[PDB]
RNA sequence: CACUGACAGGGAACGUGAGCUGGGUUUAGACCGUCGUGAGACAGGUUGGUUUUACCCUACUUAGCUGGAAAUUGCGAGAAAAAGAUUAUCCGUGCAAAGCGGAGCGGUGGGUAGUACUUGGUACGCUCAUCACC
RNA sequence: UUAAUGAGAUUCCCUCUGUCCCGAGUUACUAUCUAGCGAAACGACAGUCAAGGGAACGGACUUGAAGGGCUAAGCGGGGA
RNA sequence: GAUGUGGCCUGGAGGUUAGGACGAAGCUUAUGGCGUGAGCCUAAGAUGGACCGGCCUCUAGUGCAGAUCUUGGUUGGCGUAGCAAAGAUCUAACGGAGAUAUACUCAACAUGCAACGUUGGAUACUGGAGCGGGGAAGGAUUUCGUGCCAACGGCACUCGUA
RNA sequence: AAGUUUGAAAAGCACUUUGGAAAGAGAGUGAAAUAGAACCUGAAGUCGUGACAAAGACAAUGGAAGUACCUCCAUUUCAAG
């Protein structure tokens, strides 16, 4: 949404900075979609404000084929007599997830609308978010702690391009032109890190001494 | 109950909805598959319908019962104006689809294109592209154009040119509108920075039809069909009249639904708008690229019919007049009517069948009147019939005494 | 006595009409869309209506009349052109205007600020229907007020 | 009986009468057989016998106008966006290493001679002419 | 049993044809838009669907799916 | 379904005690207060203009949401359905309040429309089993002249069997 | 079917101005014209107008508990309290 004219002339009449409000990153590669879903929902109704990125590595339990099916039995639902009206079946990844969340709040109510109307998903992480600070998981969601490793397990976008999704090699080219970039500029800021690690090996000899025998007693050595 | 007998529906279901289409031009709703190998062009066109006529040509196909005989084949003849370009596009791809990137405007613009910015060009004070044109020739607006064109060639992935028409050219009395009619081509072949080149070379010049198209080749053709109006059901769907002894009418469905559903559903027609649809045609095979009457009147001059004659047929087209610029003759009908434009494309099908393969020759391009039965070629075979008549023979007698 | 009061009432002229033998739906519409206009300016739409070159868009009482272009002027698709109720609200804006000029004002400057229509008492006739039924057949007359005001430059 | 590759079976208030038709069935008239003293009867035959209303809501088909992200409010600030004295020179380069760079020459009208284009209308070289930016 | 007669009931043949294959074009009066005039019937409240259970065929209840507002011409699925 | 209630309310009678032109009854309400409730009481009327409240006894044609209830009045549908058999009018002048009806600016069009009676002219219809001329039954002033145009003549009227 | 029940008294609206007229705007009588002729009082239902509150599609209405804004309402307190 473009900003208003009369919304440029209020902040510019006020002249303060900047603002950006209180939000939460959620890195969803490797997380189970129901017990990511039952999470986020619940803090949603709480009132925090949360962006989901790397929604194309969802993971499912069970075989593809198995999930594949599962999704072209919900495909065929249809109101008979006029189709416009009928369940309208998105086959994107984050709208995948955004409708498990939108079927775990109170949707009809306002609080439930406002509830689903705070929360962003994307596919791959993009620019406007890459720069906004360190990203989080969801340990109680994590799939090396929730499957059993022998048996096998779904990819979300896998099963969403072969029911109908199309921007599959989109997304794939995009996330390695990123990947490229933050470990060009990861190597190329090493020195900056090594000589803030120097210095604080080294202030240990100009600090006085009563203090360095406070910090080897909270294990801060 | 189960129905006694069956038969298929009646009418195609993804024609829907029955109504009239958003625009008046034929817009091409997607281009044929980018090929990089290739070298760059174009790949449409504009054109406008001046009626139909028919042709006669010898067949080459081995083992049809028509092999090397004579057929007639009814054709329709388009006026092609060339083109101007004005500017260039360009778009990169999103997980959400394609994005505009910016565009790149011509130094200087037609009167014509400029035209299609307002409703009443006469009574205005006629500023577009006056701020633009300014800008753009200082240091900053050079920089500007730099700039662009560089974010093209790192992002983008589809390159298109922005093209209208001139009517001005095209000199007919019966097409009354003047703004230009305007619309993108995409560049297909080659990779995006030889395709910015090809755009940026042929940037406030004009394009010739012949330039585009090839003579045996074959095209799809995007138009709007004729309307209408509100139609009843046995002409917009099809369906069976009623017997005679019907009360209340029977040019009706006698049954639209059953019980349950308690509803009437999307499949059963109804009586609504026919007509002036947007259709997309797909092999229509080119038979002729005709140069300008200015530059060679012998345009419907074959090598086996000597006569010098136009394509313009005796008392000129029903409605359109005459012809006076480069045509394309197709074999067979578009949709439409007299005085529409439409677009050319190159086509999408696979194009490797005998038929659509096969090289045209014509021998006989008929001339004839198309008010009435026309039974002479030329002018000067009806004057050969009739003699002089009691016109000329006033004529020749009040123009010699002086 | 009018519904309301001038707010100054030696600057103001005003004019009333009662059991007018015009259609009440179609006053009401007629009536209301001159409420804020200047007094040439609602003569002038009046002229204007009776040539055919403006219409009276219908906001109330407009179930199932036609469509026109003319009423895109003000924000509708439905007008029409009631010449019976026109010529009625001609003659009362003539009294309203010879009022303000007894009392010494410039009609140019007279600002239309009060505008009320109410139905009055029916008068009935009848109808014959088949197997022999009679049924009411009814006309719809009203009662119209306005007032005036000087505008102050 | 004939054609065909083929002449499968079913459901939708035994789909479908303000959609039709009205041959049958199911009024009053009349004839026959059987039955009944009789008036009359027959899950027996026969012939003749008014098919009413939509301008309301929804559904469907087409056809217009117009608000709106706190889905009409809060001032309640989230860009599939750019990167930097806290987003306050310009290109090039990999969120590099280096390398550039910062009167003039633009929009308009007047002469002046050649060219290009589908050939009446636009550009282009000189030349003043008013506005310009920097 | 019967010639003649019948707005009586039935079957076949010749002629003929938009009854049909299979629909197309045209006229007059409507409908449609305007000026004037101006009713009735009906009217608990209302009026988007799927499945469930229920006086075992829901607009209103349970769980899901849809649904921005206001309008013109039609139409006969539902409003048992 | 039974019963109780110094339980509530309405018209009239016997007693008693009060109020009213410094405003009775009736009516109106984002007028509060009291009562579990039926209801009672106060405030304001920029409402009204002559009667009437409490308490104890007596008396009854004594309390309404519905009966395809009765009578009066409203109302959505709705400016909707429609006002489509009997072919048809046009033109000028005169008449009439029925016009050629205007704020700036503006020659005239784009800002007073639509409709009427009479006379002349034109064009058609009835077509002698006639929208011709006389009578019976039935009707009873509808007949004639001058005016008038509120109602009536399902549109209109300067006209009329009004 | 239908109270003629305007007012104490017709004192039943002279005169000016717009209009073809009906009427309108002023002026006047009367304690009162929101007592102007079928004229005391003048309810409900329905409708017009001015101001204001908001408001998606959740039919509307309804219960409970708060809050925002208003309040021609009531009551209590203002200094030793
Ligand atoms: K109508
Ligand atoms: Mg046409
Ligand atoms: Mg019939
Ligand atoms: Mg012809
Ligand atoms: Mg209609
Ligand atoms: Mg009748
Ligand atoms: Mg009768
Ligand atoms: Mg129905
Ligand atoms: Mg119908
Ligand atoms: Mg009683
Ligand atoms: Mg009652
Ligand atoms: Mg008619
Ligand atoms: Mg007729
Ligand atoms: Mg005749
Ligand atoms: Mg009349
Ligand atoms: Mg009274
Ligand atoms: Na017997
Ligand atoms: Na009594």
């Amino acid at each position: 949404a473009f900003p208003s004219r009369k919304d440029a002339f209020r902040a510019q009449r006020k002249g303060a900075k900047k603002h950006r409000p209180e939000i939460i990153v959620i890195d969803l590669k490797d997380h189970v979609l129901g017990r990511a879903a039952a999470v986020v929902a619940k803090q949603l109704l709480l009132g925090k404000k949360i962006t989901v990125v790397r929604c194309e590595q969802l993971n499912i339990a069970g075989t593809e084929i198995r999930n594949k099916i599962k999704y072209l039995q919900y495909l065929r639902k249809r109101k008979l007599t006029n189709p416009t009206k009928g369940p309208f079946h998105h086959r994107a990844p984050s709208d995948v997830f955004v409708r498990t969340v939108r079927s775990m709040l109170p949707r009809y109510t306002k609080r439930g609308m406002k509830a689903l109307n705070s929360l962003v998903a994307y596919e791959g992480i993009p620019p406007n978010v890459v720069r906004t600070g360190g990203r989080v998981v969801i340990p109680r969601a994590q799939r090396h702690v929730c499957y059993r490793s022998e048996r096998p397990y779904t990819v979300l976008g896998n099963m969403c391009k072969h029911v109908g999704w199309k921007y599959s090699d989109v997304v794939a080219n995009l996330e390695k032109a990123r990947v490229e970039k933050a470990s060009r500029h990861h190597e190329k800021q090493a020195k900056l890190r090594d000589a803030w690690k120097s210095a604080r090996k080294e202030a240990l000899a100009k600090m006085p001494k009563h203090n360095v025998e406070v910090l080897k007693k909270f294990g801060y050595a | 109950s189960h129905c006694k007998f069956e038969h298929p529906r009646h009418g195609h279901l993804g024609f829907l909805p029955r109504k009239r289409s958003r625009q008046i031009r034929g817009r091409a709703r997607a281009f044929p598959k980018d090929d990089a190998t290739q070298k760059p062009h174009l790949t449409s066109f504009m054109v406008f319908k001046a009626g139909m006529t028919h042709i006669v040509r010898d067949v080459d196909r081995p083992g049809s019962k028509v092999n090397k005989k004579e057929v007639v084949e009814p054709v329709t003849i388009l006026e092609a104006p060339p083109m101007v370009i004005v500017g260039i596009v360009g778009y990169r791809q999103t997980p959400v689809g394609l994005k505009t990137i910016g565009t790149v405007w011509a130094h200087h613009t037609s009167v014509e294109f400029r035209r299609r910015y307002y409703k009443n060009w006469k009574q205005s004070a006629q500023l577009a592209f006056s701020r633009q044109k300014q800008f753009a020739n200082t240091k900053e607006g050079k920089v500007a154009e730099a700039r662009t064109l560089n974010a093209f060639a790192k992002k983008a992935s589809v390159i298109r040119v922005i093209a209208h028409t001139q009517l001005r050219k095209l000199r007919n009395h019966r097409v009354g509108v003047k703004k230009a009619h305007v619309q993108e081509i995409q560049v297909n072949g080659g990779s995006v920075a030889a395709k910015i080149a090809l755009a940026k070379s042929l940037l406030e010049k004009e394009v010739r039809v012949d330039s585009v198209f090839q003579q045996s080749e074959a095209c799809d053709v995007c138009s709007v069909t004729k309307g209408h109006g509100t139609e009843g059901v046995v002409k917009r769907w099809g369906v069976a009249c009623l017997p005679r002894k019907t009360h209340r009418g029977l040019r009706k469905v006698a049954c639209i639904g059953a019980w349950h559903p308690a509803r009437v559903m999307y499949t059963v027609a109804r009586a609504g708008q026919h007509g002036y649809h947007h259709r997309t045609q797909l092999n229509k095979k080119i038979y002729q690229i005709g140069r300008s009457v200015a530059v060679e009147p012998n345009q419907a001059t074959t090598t086996y019919d000597l006569t010098a004659k136009t394509i313009t047929p005796m008392g000129g087209f029903v409605g359109y007049g005459t012809v006076r610029n480069d045509y394309v003759m197709l074999k067979g009908s578009v949709s439409g009517p007299r005085r529409r434009v439409m677009t050319l494309r190159r086509p999408m099908a696979p194009q490797t069948s005998r038929q659509l393969k096969e090289k045209i020759v014509l021998k006989f391009i008929d001339t004839s009147s198309k008010i009435g039965h026309g039974r002479f070629q030329t002018k000067k075979e009806k004057n050969q019939w009739f003699g002089p008549l009691k016109k000329d023979r006033i004529r020749r007698e009040e123009r010699l005494r002086k | 006595h009018y519904s309301r009061k001038p707010q100054v009432s030696s600057k103001s002229a005003k004019a009333k009409v009662s059991d007018l033998r015009c259609h009440y739906k179609n006053t009401f519409e007629t009536a209301n869309v001159i409420n804020g206009m200047p007094l040439r300016k609602a003569q002038q739409l009046y002229r204007q209506v009776l040539a055919k070159t403006r219409c009276i868009p219908f906001k109330r009482y407009n179930g199932k009349i036609g469509r026109t272009a003319q009423a895109k002027e003000w924000g509708q698709t439905k007008g029409r052109w009631p010449r019976k109720s026109v010529v009625a609200m001609m003659s009362l804006l003539k009294n309203a205007e010879a009022n303000a000029i007894e009392k010494g004002l410039d009609p140019n400057q007279m600002v239309i600020k009060h505008v009320q229509v109410d139905q009055a008492a029916r008068m009935r006739r009848r109808t014959y229907r088949a197997h022999g039924r009679i049924t009411p057949y009814m006309c719809s007359p009203c009662h119209v007020q306005l007032f005036m005001s000087e505008k102050k430059e």
